[PDB]
């Protein structure tokens, strides 16, 4: 479970993502489709290629998907029941593709921001993240 | 290990730049304080009760640097990484029953950390590339569990 | 999430198990040692030689503590609590041991019980050794 | 595939008494029943409402011969997995885009019917030695990816 302190942290690193959050999504999600090709089968319509115009798009309703969920902190479960029926009935990924994407959230999270991402901070957002897809995955 | 020449490059490269008295003292830390389980594993370290005891013990500090050795040292050889990690492997599983498992967080810890001290420098393809080496080394520490 | 069929398959191949659960568990672990050798790691301090003291009682504490589950269908967090509380806090496994150890339960309940392991069965037993694996990972 | 002199013989002598057309049937039919996901895969395969329609259908039989087949050309060129099945990697990758990890879900549901047409025979020993093929064998599948 989160504790008080994680998301305090989870809310103070974030508020420093700031309106860059596309960009951070986006390029997480860049860093997924490379590190990881097996990722790309969900998405076989996308235009995968360095620069997309689609994936910079996507990223964005990720990291505002993320924003949202920050902010219902409290009550994740409901606050992304919509995201949960899309990503485990329509679409249905395996969960192990979630822990690739938060690997890549948590490391493009950590080359834009030295200063914040401290060691309690990366076990707040590791935790805030595997609540994250644990409500998408259920 | 399918590693094309210029990941090969790319690692390296990179790698030529990271003091491993440093980031090694970070990532084993890291590993303890994302990872609290992790911990089960150095009871002898003393206190490590919160993040500021963890990074700033000396023992893991020192402990660190150690393993960082060890994967420089797979760095030089990255075209036979079984051998090289043969002894280190059995002594992971047989004396200290570590689940293999536990290989990849660290090799992911350290995935984080380098992007943390390089930042843009830390970009998707050579990040496509470590991914490859910390994958490979786990499973060459892996490879001889009986 | 157990529907109230899987209850029911469960309720009843498990009492097919019968007075043989032990035996059944026993099997089982010793599979799960043979077959993914690194589960061995969590039991260094047991003899794991065929048919041995250890196994053949750890096999009998693990059947009686999915006695105890399927009994508690419907209220297995409270019912496994404690169960949960040793596999987190104090051993503290990996989760996907756990996937190793359920297969394993299959391949053996499916070994004895060739009339009873029906496809819907097979499938209700495989939703509920995830239940039980996610409440002691929990 | 360190598959041992020992181990390969016992998987062998197994697969010989193996009713192609009863285990290929019933093993792809459990998959659809088991992980149920797996039905979007096939969705042009007619009615998979049911288990007994899922079990039923003779398109999930045939094919169920056609996966099995191959899963047979494959233990007879088990020191080379990666080559033999080169051609399907790509394939089930390029036209069909199935994410490898379901390869093992079908690779386990497949250890689960063997186990049950030969129950005794089936000892844990020879189990462990097909957890080994029906693992070399998802590996060679998703070799290919890109
Ligand atoms: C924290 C993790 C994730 C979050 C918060 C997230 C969020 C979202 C959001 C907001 C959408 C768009 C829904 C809409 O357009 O109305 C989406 C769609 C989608 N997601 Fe996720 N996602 C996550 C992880 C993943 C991962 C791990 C995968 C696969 C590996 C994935 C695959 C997809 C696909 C294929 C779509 C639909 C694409 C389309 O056709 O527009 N998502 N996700
Ligand atoms: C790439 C991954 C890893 C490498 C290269 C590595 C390397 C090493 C090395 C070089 C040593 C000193 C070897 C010796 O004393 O003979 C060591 C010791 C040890 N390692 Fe690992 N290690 C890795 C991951 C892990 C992790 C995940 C664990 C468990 C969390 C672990 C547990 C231990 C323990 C308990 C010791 C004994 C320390 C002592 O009591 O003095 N290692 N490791
Ligand atoms: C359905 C899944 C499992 C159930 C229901 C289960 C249940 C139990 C039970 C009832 C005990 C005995 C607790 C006691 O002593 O009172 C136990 C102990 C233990 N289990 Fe689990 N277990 C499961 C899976 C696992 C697996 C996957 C692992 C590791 C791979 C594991 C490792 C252990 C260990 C190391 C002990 C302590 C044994 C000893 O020292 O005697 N268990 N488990
Ligand atoms: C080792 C595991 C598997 C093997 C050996 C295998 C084998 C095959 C083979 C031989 C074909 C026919 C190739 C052809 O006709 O060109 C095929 C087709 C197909 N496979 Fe797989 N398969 C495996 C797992 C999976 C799974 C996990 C999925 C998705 C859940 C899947 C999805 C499909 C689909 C949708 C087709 C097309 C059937 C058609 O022609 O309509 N396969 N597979």
């Amino acid at each position: 479970v989160l504790s008080p302190a994680d998301k305090t942290n989870v809310k103070a690193a974030w508020g420093k993502v700031g309106a860059h959050a596309g960009e951070y999504g986006a390029e997480a999600l860049e860093r997924m489709f490379l590190s990881f090709p097996t990722t790309k089968t969900y998405f076989p319509h996308f235009d995968l290629s360095h620069g997309s115009a689609q994936v910079k798009g996507h990223g964005k309703k990720v990291a505002d998907a993320l924003t949202n969920a920050v902010a219902h902190v409290d009550d994740m479960p409901n606050a992304l029941s919509a995201l949960s029926d899309l990503h485990a009935h329509k679409l249905r990924v395996d969960p192990v593709n979630f822990k690739l994407l938060s690997h890549c959230l948590l490391v493009t999270l950590a080359a834009h921001l030295p200063a914040e991402f401290t060691p309690a901070v990366h076990a707040s957002l590791d935790k805030f993240l595997a609540s994250v897809s644990t409500v998408l995955t259920s | 290990m399918h590693l094309t020449p210029e990941e090969k490059s790319a690692v390296t490269a990179l790698w030529g730049k990271v003091n491993v008295d440093e980031v090694g003292g970070e990532a084993l830390g890291r590993l303890l304080v994302v990872y609290a389980w992790t911990q089960r594993f150095f009871e002898s370290f003393g206190d490590l009760s919160t993040p500021d005891a963890v990074m700033g013990n000396p023992k893991v500090k020192a402990h660190g640097k150690k393993v960082l050795g060890a994967f420089s040292d797979g760095l030089a050889h990255l075209d036979n990484l079984k051998g090289t990690f043969a002894t280190l492997s059995e002594l992971h599983c047989d004396k200290l029953h570590v689940d293999p498992e536990n290989f990849r967080l660290l090799g992911n810890v350290l995935v984080c950390v380098l992007a943390h001290h390089f930042g843009k420098e830390f970009t998707p393809p050579v990040q496509a590339a470590y991914q490859k080496v910390v994958a490979g080394v786990a499973n060459a520490l892996a490879h001889k569990y009986h």
